[PDB]
């Protein structure tokens, strides 16, 4: 149940709430107050989803789906069978995630490390909260949120998308894709670099971080270095989810027309608006 | 049809990949133990990988993992309960005994060498051509602890030569002796360098290096260990 | 506010680094370029030296030819008018030869011949840069990981513009060169194959893309959190595990019940990323060759 080096780290302390009450492990898992909070919130949510499954008449996970209140109910409550089960599960999900982040902060404190991980997780929590809370509230109904089903949530993506034409043309959505594609380029490279250094040819000695920098300078005339590539990855990632949240918080609220047509601010600039030729004249 | 063969094939590939990946990540720390250091009964479903051997550069030898796991040091901790899963209390001074957030591991007592074979981390005085090229130069600045007293003054920056990066500040105490603080644990301000982790009276306790122009991997681990452990243990002296 | 280590507090410059020698022909390495104080707050300041052998220059010539061929066409469409060129920049497009010409090289330039020309150029550019990626590693004695990983990116590219156009018997199946037009193609593609959300490879590609942002967020943040024990010195932490590696492993074990090693996390990382374009290229390759409609296929898998 313990890694060979683990015992020296399993000391008392670091908890945020409750003192030594919940200061222990179950197998490998740390508990803490927020470990208890996570189980509670997760069990409730799972029970509500099972109970939402009986009202629907399937126990097939590819079919099960928990829909928001329809637009008619606005930002108010709804009867469980048609809206309220979602609204409560959403509270139970939010409760599971925030609790989970805060549980990571307690694990951080006992291990004497920085808080970068909880901090990064809170960006994912924020993207979720944009779709199920922030954008719904700004729009005027929980019904604009997305449904908890495996394929039904994909349907919501497709229909929300096409409500605005080809959703490619959301300019904040363009930026977010860039970071996503770039963050994966970077992850492929970082992993390949370290492994090619750690695992050289045949009976060659283990290469060094100098060889890693040489290799990249050889290749593209620059190398960012080990502290740098880890600062980069954290940044591309967190940036991708930042612009994701952005592209949705503006869709349906400040812009609600076809996204392709927004790009006419550029083409109708008076300097070139009328000049003949091209595509737009 | 072709597409159904492909997806079914993929799922089987992915399972062998996850298996390969998980056994790869078992080359350290395993086998699992009970809190008394004996081999635990349930190891889980994955077997240990066949050992692999790194040929270390610079004639430093060989590493084979997985291999015999031992701490190679005393752990000053004692059980607080009769069953598995509870905290193990420090039996002395956790800072001094090197437990908890103050843990270090017995790494080799040589310094890290760069690609060419030279010490990776030098003081800047012995680092030919290296200079502070941006930001406030910390050298000459007083150093403050988390109790708002002064503990020392910065006499040099120890640099990573290949990374071209500041890793430590060398600090002089009332003794006239010096210590290393890690860059990552200090706030370089305009009139001072501030240290949140440690209070002034704990600076004397920082592990000293045995030779004043190089640090070893063992000494780096004891120093970084000691000052991170202060965030927890020096906290009856913070705010 | 404790120091978070996202930007350096103090930069430090020394003699320009000319790198390891091993087996590299130094005749081809350029001179160290300038030093960027800007870059240096985040990463290395040295814009130091790039190697340029025979493959490197073949790559850079082909790459510029591709870039210029599309550009002169963009001007032809703009009527050589600089204002229109800048106005309609995202709207211009170099389109493939129409379905009539099939897989032939006999189309007029003002009807897809320029497309073939640019594509030939991009083709040599990419494979020569791949060979460069392999050779640069062998000179240094390092494993071929970066080359293998790059092959996976090449796979998707290879399928979108070459392999799948050939299995369909037409160059008109390939992607046009244009900002807005290559987007319209993408949207059109899903529509014509019965919605790609039903392609089980597309959804796997998505999981890996998402998982890459998850993993790198996890890893990057983890190395920063244990950079106070010299975590970023990953290769030495591989040969001689320190408390950085242990605390990192232990955070995750106490969170989710399992953990990686310092080497092992990079095996997770290369694969998560690699499987993005690997699964993606299979899902595109099958689209229109074997499956006409992913809705239909999904209804009765077969
Ligand atoms: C899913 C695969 C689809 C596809 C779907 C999309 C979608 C959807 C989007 C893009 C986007 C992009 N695509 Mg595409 N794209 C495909 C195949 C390609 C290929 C190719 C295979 O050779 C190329 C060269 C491109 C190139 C491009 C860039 C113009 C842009 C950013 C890429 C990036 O972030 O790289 C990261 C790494 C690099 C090293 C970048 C270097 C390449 C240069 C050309 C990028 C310039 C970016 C620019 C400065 C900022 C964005 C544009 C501004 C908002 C105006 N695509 C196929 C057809 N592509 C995004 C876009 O913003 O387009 C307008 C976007 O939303
Ligand atoms: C993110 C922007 C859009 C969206 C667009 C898409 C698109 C587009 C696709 C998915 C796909 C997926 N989505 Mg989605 N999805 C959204 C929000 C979510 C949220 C949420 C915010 O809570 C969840 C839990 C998911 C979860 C999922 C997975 C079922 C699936 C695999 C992706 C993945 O590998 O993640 C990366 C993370 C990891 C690899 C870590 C492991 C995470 C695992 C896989 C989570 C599965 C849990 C799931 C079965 C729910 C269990 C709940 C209770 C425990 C019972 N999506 C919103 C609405 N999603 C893909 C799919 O395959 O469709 C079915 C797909 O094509
Ligand atoms: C037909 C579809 C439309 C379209 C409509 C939309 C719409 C509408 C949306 C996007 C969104 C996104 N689009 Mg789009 N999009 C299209 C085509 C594309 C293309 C392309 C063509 O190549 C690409 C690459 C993208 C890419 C993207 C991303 C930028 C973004 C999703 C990432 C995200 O938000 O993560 C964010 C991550 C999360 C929310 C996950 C949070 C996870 C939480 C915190 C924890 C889960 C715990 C879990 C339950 C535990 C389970 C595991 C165990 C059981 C414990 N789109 C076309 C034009 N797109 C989405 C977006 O931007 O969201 C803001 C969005 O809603
Ligand atoms: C309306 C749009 C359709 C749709 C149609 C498509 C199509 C069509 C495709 C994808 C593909 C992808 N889509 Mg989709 N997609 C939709 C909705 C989504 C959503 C969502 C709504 O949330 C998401 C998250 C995604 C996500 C994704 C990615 C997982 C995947 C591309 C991976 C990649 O990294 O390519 C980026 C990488 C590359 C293109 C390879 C680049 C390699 C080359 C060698 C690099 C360029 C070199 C060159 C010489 C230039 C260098 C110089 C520079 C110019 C400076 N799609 C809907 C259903 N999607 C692709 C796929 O994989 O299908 C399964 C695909 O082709
Ligand atoms: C910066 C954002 C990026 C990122 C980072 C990130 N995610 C993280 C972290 C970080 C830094 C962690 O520390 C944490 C982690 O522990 O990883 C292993 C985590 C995590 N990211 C996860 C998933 C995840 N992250 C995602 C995305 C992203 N995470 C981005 C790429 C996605 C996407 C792309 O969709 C998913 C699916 C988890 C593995 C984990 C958090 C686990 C957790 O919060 O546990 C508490 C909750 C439960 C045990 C279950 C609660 C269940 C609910 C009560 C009911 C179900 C509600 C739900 C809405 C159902 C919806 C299902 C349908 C949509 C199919
Ligand atoms: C698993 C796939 C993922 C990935 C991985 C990946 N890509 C890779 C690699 C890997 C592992 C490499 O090793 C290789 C690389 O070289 O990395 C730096 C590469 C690479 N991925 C690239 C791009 C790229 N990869 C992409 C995607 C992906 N790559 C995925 C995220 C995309 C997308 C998102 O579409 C892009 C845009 C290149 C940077 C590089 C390969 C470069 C190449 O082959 O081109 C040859 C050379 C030229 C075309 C030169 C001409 C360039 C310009 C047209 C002219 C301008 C430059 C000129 C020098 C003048 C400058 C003047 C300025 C004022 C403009
Ligand atoms: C540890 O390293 C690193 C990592 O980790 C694995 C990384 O992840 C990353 C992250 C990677 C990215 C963000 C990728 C983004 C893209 C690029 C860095 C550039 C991609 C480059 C190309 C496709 C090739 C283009 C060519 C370049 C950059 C070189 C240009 C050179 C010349 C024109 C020749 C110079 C000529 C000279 C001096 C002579 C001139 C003579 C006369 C005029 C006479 C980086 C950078 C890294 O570095
Ligand atoms: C260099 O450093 C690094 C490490 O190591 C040195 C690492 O390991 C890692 C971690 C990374 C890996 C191991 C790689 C593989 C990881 C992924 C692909 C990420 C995706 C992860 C998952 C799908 C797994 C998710 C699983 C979870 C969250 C566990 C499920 C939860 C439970 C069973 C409940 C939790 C229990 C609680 C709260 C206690 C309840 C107790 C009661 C008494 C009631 C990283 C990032 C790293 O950078
Ligand atoms: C400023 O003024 C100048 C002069 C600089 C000109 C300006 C340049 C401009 C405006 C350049 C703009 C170019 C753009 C925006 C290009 C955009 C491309 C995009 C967005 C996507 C690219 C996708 C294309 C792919 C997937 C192509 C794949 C190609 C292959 C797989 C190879 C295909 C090869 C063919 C068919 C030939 C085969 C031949 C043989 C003999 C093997
Ligand atoms: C989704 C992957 C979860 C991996 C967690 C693996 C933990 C295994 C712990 C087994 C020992 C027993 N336990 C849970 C009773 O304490
Ligand atoms: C279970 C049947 C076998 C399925 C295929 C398994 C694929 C394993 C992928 C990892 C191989 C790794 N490698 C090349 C480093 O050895
Ligand atoms: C995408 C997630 C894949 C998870 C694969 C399964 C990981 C569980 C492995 C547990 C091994 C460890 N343990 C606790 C027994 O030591
Ligand atoms: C269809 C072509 C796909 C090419 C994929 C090549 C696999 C490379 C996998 C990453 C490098 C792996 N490693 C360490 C096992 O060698
Ligand atoms: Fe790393």
């Amino acid at each position: 149940a313990l890694l060979s080096f683990e015992r020296k780290y399993r000391v008392p302390g670091g908890t945020l709430v409750g003192g030594n009450l919940f200061d222990f492990w179950v197998g490998p898992f740390y508990v803490g107050f927020f470990g208890v909070a996570t189980f509670f919130f997760a069990a409730l949510g799972i029970i509500l989803i099972a109970w939402s499954a009986v009202l629907q008449g399937t126990w097939n996970p590819q079919l099960i789906s928990v829909y928001p209140p329809a637009l008619e109910y606005g930002l108010g409550g709804a009867p469980l069978a048609k809206g309220g089960l979602w609204q409560i599960i959403t509270i139970c999900a939010t409760g599971a995630f925030v609790s989970w982040a805060l549980r990571e902060v307690e694990i951080c404190r006992k291990l004497g490390i920085g808080y970068h991980i909880p901090f990064a997780f809170a960006f994912a929590i924020l993207a979720y909260l944009t779709l199920v809370l922030f954008r719904p509230v700004m729009m005027g109904a929980w019904g604009y949120a997305f449904p908890y089903g495996i394929w039904t949530h994909l349907d919501w993506v497709s229909n929300t998308g096409y409500t605005y034409g080809n959703f490619h043309y959301n300019p904040a959505h363009m930026i977010a894709i860039s970071f996503f594609f770039t963050n994966a380029l970077a992850l492929a490279l970082h992993g390949a670099l370290v492994l090619s250094a750690a695992n050289p040819e045949k009976g060659k000695e283990m290469r060094t971080e100098d060889h890693e920098d040489t290799f990249f300078r050889d290749l593209v005339g620059y190398s960012i270095g080990t502290l740098g590539i880890h600062r980069l990855g954290l940044l591309l990632s967190l940036s991708a989810v930042f612009f994701s949240a952005l592209c949705m918080i503006i869709t349906g609220t400040i812009w609600f027309d076809q996204w392709v047509d927004w790009w006419q601010w550029w083409v109708k600039l008076p300097w070139w608006a009328n000049i003949p030729g091209g595509i737009n004249g | 049809d072709l597409a159904s063969l492909a997806i079914y094939s993929f799922w089987i590939f992915l399972a062998g990949l996850i298996y390969y990946l998980q056994t790869e990540n078992m080359r350290e720390g395993y086998p699992l133990e009970n809190e008394d250091g004996t081999p635990a009964a349930n190891q889980g479903p994955f077997p240990l990988p066949k050992p692999k051997t790194f040929i270390l550069p610079h004639g430093r030898g060989t590493l084979t993992v997985p291999g015999p796991e031992s701490e190679d040091r005393p752990i000053a901790l004692a059980r607080t309960a009769v069953s598995e899963g509870f905290p193990h209390a420090p039996t002395g001074d956790p800072m001094k005994d090197g437990v908890g957030p103050a843990s270090w591991v017995a790494r080799r007592d040589l310094p890290e060498l760069d690609g060419h074979g030279h010490n990776k981390i030098k003081p800047m005085k012995a680092a030919a051509g290296f200079h502070v090229s941006a930001g406030k130069n910390p050298i000459g600045l007083p150093v403050r602890g988390c109790d708002l007293e002064i503990a020392g003054k910065v006499v040099d920056i120890w640099v990573d030569i290949p990374e071209q990066m500041a890793r430590f500040l060398e600090v002089e105490l009332k003794d006239g002796s010096t210590r290393l603080l890690p860059m990552q644990m200090v706030k370089v301000q305009s009139n001072r360098v501030h240290v949140n982790a440690l209070s002034s009276d704990l600076f004397a306790g920082i592990p000293t290096i045995k030779s004043p122009t190089e640090v070893t991997l063992l000494e780096e681990d004891k120093i970084c260990g000691y000052v991170a452990g202060g965030l927890m243990y020096a906290a009856p002296k913070r705010k | 506010a404790e120091y978070q280590n996202i930007f350096s507090q103090v930069q430090v410059r020394g003699p320009a680094d000319l790198g390891m020698t091993e087996d590299v022909n130094l005749a081809n390495r350029s001179g160290v370029g300038p030093f960027s104080t800007l870059l240096g707050w985040f990463g290395n300041a040295q814009l130091g030296p790039i190697y340029l052998g025979s493959l490197g220059v073949l790559s850079l010539f082909s790459g510029l030819m591709w870039f210029f061929t599309i550009g002169i066409w963009f001007w032809y469409q703009a009527g050589w008018n600089p204002a229109v060129f800048l106005r309609d920049l995202f709207f211009f497009s170099l389109e493939p030869p129409a379905p009539e010409y099939g897989l032939s090289f006999a189309a007029p330039l003002k009807e897809g011949g320029l497309w073939l020309i640019a594509s030939f150029f991009m083709f040599v550019a990419v494979w020569s840069w791949w060979g460069r990626t392999y050779l640069r590693a062998q000179a240094l004695g390092m494993g071929k990981h970066t080359a293998w990983a790059f092959l996976s990116a090449i796979w998707l590219w290879m399928v979108l513009g070459f392999i799948r156009p050939i299995l369909m018997g037409s160059w008109s199946e390939a992607v046009p060169y244009g900002i807005f037009s290559h987007l319209d193609w993408t949207n059109n593609f899903s529509l014509v194959h019965g919605n790609l959300f039903y392609n089980p490879f597309h959804g796997l590609s998505i999981a890996f893309l998402y998982g890459s942002a998850l993993l790198f967020a996890m890893h990057g943040a983890t190395i920063l959190a244990v950079s106070r024990f010299g975590g970023e010195r990953e290769l030495e932490q591989i040969a001689d595990r320190g408390t950085a590696a242990e605390r990192a492993a232990l955070f995750w074990r106490w969170t989710m019940g399992f953990n990686a090693t310092m080497e092992g996390i990079h095996r997770w990382a290369i694969w998560m990323a690699v499987l993005v374009t690997l699964t993606g290229g299979i899902g595109i390759l099958l689209s229109g060759t074997v499956v006409d409609n992913w809705y239909v296929w999904g209804q009765n898998h077969g």
